[PDB]
């Protein structure tokens, strides 16, 4: 009748098999049903197990079924950024003629990229219509690096992203940082942040 | 002595109409005990004996919803057997649904069943090892492999199994009254000149439970199975049944004919004679 | 009390 | 599959609605869901059949109805705040694997006053000579500002056409009054070129922001122009320079 | 397809005893499809409140009804059950015999 994943949130290196974790108390359940989302997206169903069934399997992902002990592990092989979502455990019961599923709340997980030559660096790019305004890039990066918030208000700083350019096999992180205020510039941009001490800025 | 749990569904295509007809109704031995019709003002489930009728709010919802979920599962088994056979949706059709199981003395598992028919005839059934189907046609051979590919099998097996002999011992207990008992037969015998020469003699049976029940006739010492009328048992409309068996014989014979009557509610079985 | 999951043909 | 409909919509106060949810699968088992952060998924109504419904877990606010197989309309009688929301159908079989299957998902905001309904302002920023010399690729970066509700889709076109590779859009929209309730939103999104890619001046740029806003039926009157739903758009072309 | 032309048994549910209040039943069983007319009559003509048994079947997959409604026999009042199916040309009338 309660259905816990535990952890909430899992952070890995690109590459590694990773372990998801579901646990119900009442092992009367008819399935259990594992989904992935993306935020704002949403819901992509990944597995379905009956009840009478140990396990499934599709691509990199496998999950059992343990309804004795009143549990299911989801397990990701050779983990890639892109399977960076929250993870959902549901199951439905097998009497009581109410059919309702009761889901967990889900597992976050963050596949950190691994970029092979980091090349941390902070660059400013101007407006196409207007050499007036810009806004300051940090990209580059490895996965050791956190982009925190602005301390002051009407900075605004987004939260890394990692884009991929597949026909060149590269993938890299950044994050982007502008405002309206006089004494903002990206020497200071990413100043609440803790940045590698060799990044590079242009002049 | 045994026990039995059954459910009986009853779908009915309806050309030209909104919905077509659902009628299910729930049996213990020979007592029904609860009721659906598709077509009635509630839509619910409905009890039809006493000793259900203690079941509180939860039962009552939960067999409801159970029983409409039914309702539309058929509804569009309706379309699709019209599809395995390729028949044009003018003319109505019956599907039927039973399954149920059955106890021993000790009240624990015996067999399972859950049999399915389209207009009439065999079309799908869960053998008695409840892990494998026997279809009746080409048709029911697509049926038989989709509930194989879904493991049904093994779900329905487990209801069986299992929920279905919790609750039926539950109903023989809270019913005790009405399902644990045994009413004898009444029984009595009748005369009809048939003509100057011949008579008949018809051997009845009455209020009694369960309708098992076996009448035969005999000509001083030996069975008149072949020249025997035998009717169908059937109810009395207040939860007994009855039943006749008679014969033809040589008017001035009749004393040589006697009438066995064998029942559970019998100590040792009855022989009628007649007696002007 | 009746089956819960039932399966289309 | 499961189709549910609208995907965006903005709604005043006091106004009625209804999501729209069809399956084409004769799932006999429909259900309607919304979902906010910090509250996981709630149930709101369910049905397993024609001619049932029953409540879920906050039925409150709401109204369903399942007169046919296919569809389980979610009717809001009276839309209030509290029902800003990301609603979810879900159907599937009353048998079979029992498998859920869940629909697009709407995305619901009810205001007190339209007022407050803003386009985004999009413009695109070119990429850096620093960044071009020192890794020999390019980085576009488009900005979505002052919109309001987060109700947007971001794309890149590239000569005409639709890009994926080489793009990163945040996963969510930030507040730029983050103290607010009722903050406008930025959206940010990178795309990263080859500095051949980018130096060919017959190479064209464009970050399209699709904007979710009012209608027709909606009161206006202002000085603004009304922000209906609209695509606004910022361009750049390659340069030798 | 398969159809299967009823069985009928018109009988009352306790000894036949004038004066005495009862019940006229009539059982039809063994048809198929389903749709079934049945009417009790006294003196040839159909008695209003009648009413009938769930539907439900054998093991053989056919049908099963029982049409009932209370009554006071009489030596005068002769009774039946006249039965309609697409199985029968003609509704089929079957009379009372407290006598057999």
């Amino acid at each position: 009748q309660e259905v816990t994943q535990i952890p909430a949130a899992l952070s890995v290196p690109e590459g590694e098999n990773l372990v998801l974790n579901c646990s119900f108390t009442d092992s009367a359940i008819y399935n259990l049903q594992w989904f992935r989302q993306d935020p704002g997206k949403g819901l992509t169903s990944l597995l379905l197990i009956q009840s009478s069934q140990r396990e499934q399997t599709s691509g990199r992902l496998n999950a059992s079924l343990d309804k004795s002990s009143g549990r299911s592990t989801l397990y990701i092989a050779a983990s890639q950024p892109g399977d960076s979502a929250t993870y959902l455990c549901a199951v439905r019961p097998t009497s009581g003629g109410s059919y309702i599923p009761t889901f967990g709340r889900g597992t976050s997980l963050i596949v950190h990229p691994y970029i092979q030559n980091p090349d941390p660096a902070v660059y400013q790019l101007r407006d196409s219509k207007s050499s007036d305004k810009s806004v300051c890039l940090f990209t580059d990066f490895d996965s050791q690096t956190n982009v925190s918030q602005s301390k002051d208000s009407d900075v605004y700083i987004t939260d890394k992203c990692v884009l991929d350019m597949r026909s060149m096999d590269f993938k890299s992180n950044s994050a982007v940082a502008w405002s309206n205020k006089s004494d903002f510039a990206c020497a200071n941009a990413f100043n609440n942040s803790i940045i590698p001490e060799d990044t590079f800025f242009p002049s | 002595g045994s026990h039995s749990m059954r459910y009986f569904f009853t779908s009915v295509s309806r050309p030209g109409r909104g919905e077509p007809r659902f009628i299910a109704v729930g049996y213990v031995d020979d007592t029904q005990f609860v009721r659906f019709d598709s077509d009635a003002a509630s839509q619910r489930m409905e009890p039809r004996a006493p000793w259900i009728e203690q079941e509180g709010p939860e039962y009552w919802d939960g067999e409801t919803r159970k029983v409409k979920a039914h309702s539309q599962t058929h509804r569009v088994d309706l379309g699709t057997l019209r599809g395995y056979y390729n028949q044009s949706e003018a003319g109505s059709h019956t599907v039927q649904r039973m399954y149920g199981c059955d106890v021993g003395s000790d009240w624990r598992f015996l067999r399972g069943y859950h049999q399915y028919a389209y207009d009439g005839k065999d079309y799908i059934a869960l053998k008695e090892d409840l892990r494998s189907w026997t279809a009746a046609d080409m048709a029911a051979q697509t049926t038989k492999h989709k509930w194989e590919a879904a493991h049904v099998a093994e779900q329905l097996r487990a209801y069986l199994e299992g929920t279905c002999v919790e609750w039926l011992r539950r109903y023989l207990e809270n019913g005790k009254e009405t399902l644990q008992r045994t009413d004898a037969p009444k029984t009595h015998m009748t005369h009809h000149a048939v003509s100057d020469h011949e008579a008949t003699l018809r051997c009845w049976a009455l209020s009694f439970y369960p309708a098992e029940i076996t009448l035969t006739w005999q000509r001083d010492g030996e069975d008149q199975t072949q020249d025997t009328e035998l009717v169908e048992t059937r109810p009395a409309g207040d939860g007994t049944f009855q039943k006749w068996a008679a014969v033809v014989v040589p008017s001035g014979q009749e004393q040589r004919y006697t009438c066995h009557v064998q029942h559970e509610g019998l100590p040792k079985p009855l022989t009628l004679r007649w007696e002007p | 009390s009746l089956l819960m999951w039932i399966t289309q043909c | 599959g499961v189709t549910q409909t609208p995907k965006f919509q903005v709604l005043k106060t006091g106004q009625s609605m209804t999501l729209q949810c069809a399956q084409d699968m004769n799932h006999e088992y429909m259900s309607w869901y919304r979902q906010d952060p910090g509250m996981g998924l709630r149930l709101i109504h369910y049905s397993v059949g024609a001619g049932i419904t029953d409540q879920g877990e906050v039925p409150n606010g709401y109204n369903v109805s399942r007169s046919t197989t296919e569809d389980f309309p979610l009717r809001l009688l009276s839309a209030a705040p509290s029902q800003t929301s990301v609603y979810f159908c879900a159907s599937s079989y009353v048998g079979n694997t029992g498998e859920l299957f869940f629909g697009e998902g709407s995305r619901l905001t009810v205001l007190e006053d339209l007022k407050n309904v803003f386009p985004p302002e999009v413009a695109v920023f070119e990429p850096s000579e620093a960044e071009i010399s020192h890794t020999q690729k390019a980085t576009l970066v488009c900005l979505a500002t002052g919109f309001y509700p987060d109700h947007v889709e971001l794309s890149w076109w590239v000569n005409g056409k639709e890009v994926h590779s080489g793009v990163c859009t945040d996963p969510q929209p930030l507040k730029e009054q983050p103290a607010l309730n009722d903050s406008r939103y930025a959206l940010s999104s990178r795309l990263r070129v080859s500095a051949t890619f980018w130096q060919d001046p017959r190479n064209h740029f464009r970050c399209q922001v699709q904007f979710y806003g009012l209608s027709e039926n909606d009161e206006w009157t202002q000085d603004r122009a009304k922000p209906v739903t609209q695509i606004v758009s910022a361009e750049a072309w390659g340069r030798a320079d | 397809m398969i159809q299967r032309t009823p069985k009928i048994q018109v009988y009352s549910r306790h000894p036949a005893e004038n004066g005495k209040s009862n019940f006229l039943n009539c059982y039809v069983s063994g048809f198929h499809p389903s749709d079934i007319e049945v009417d009790l009559l006294k003196n040839g003509e159909r008695i209003e409140k009648v009413e009938h048994s769930d539907l439900s079947f054998s093991k053989d997959w056919s049908f099963y009804l029982l049409y009932y409604t209370e009554f006071t026999p009489t030596e005068k009042d002769e009774y039946a059950c006249r039965v309609n199916h697409v199985t029968l040309s003609q509704p089929k009338i079957v009379k009372w015999d407290r006598d057999m």
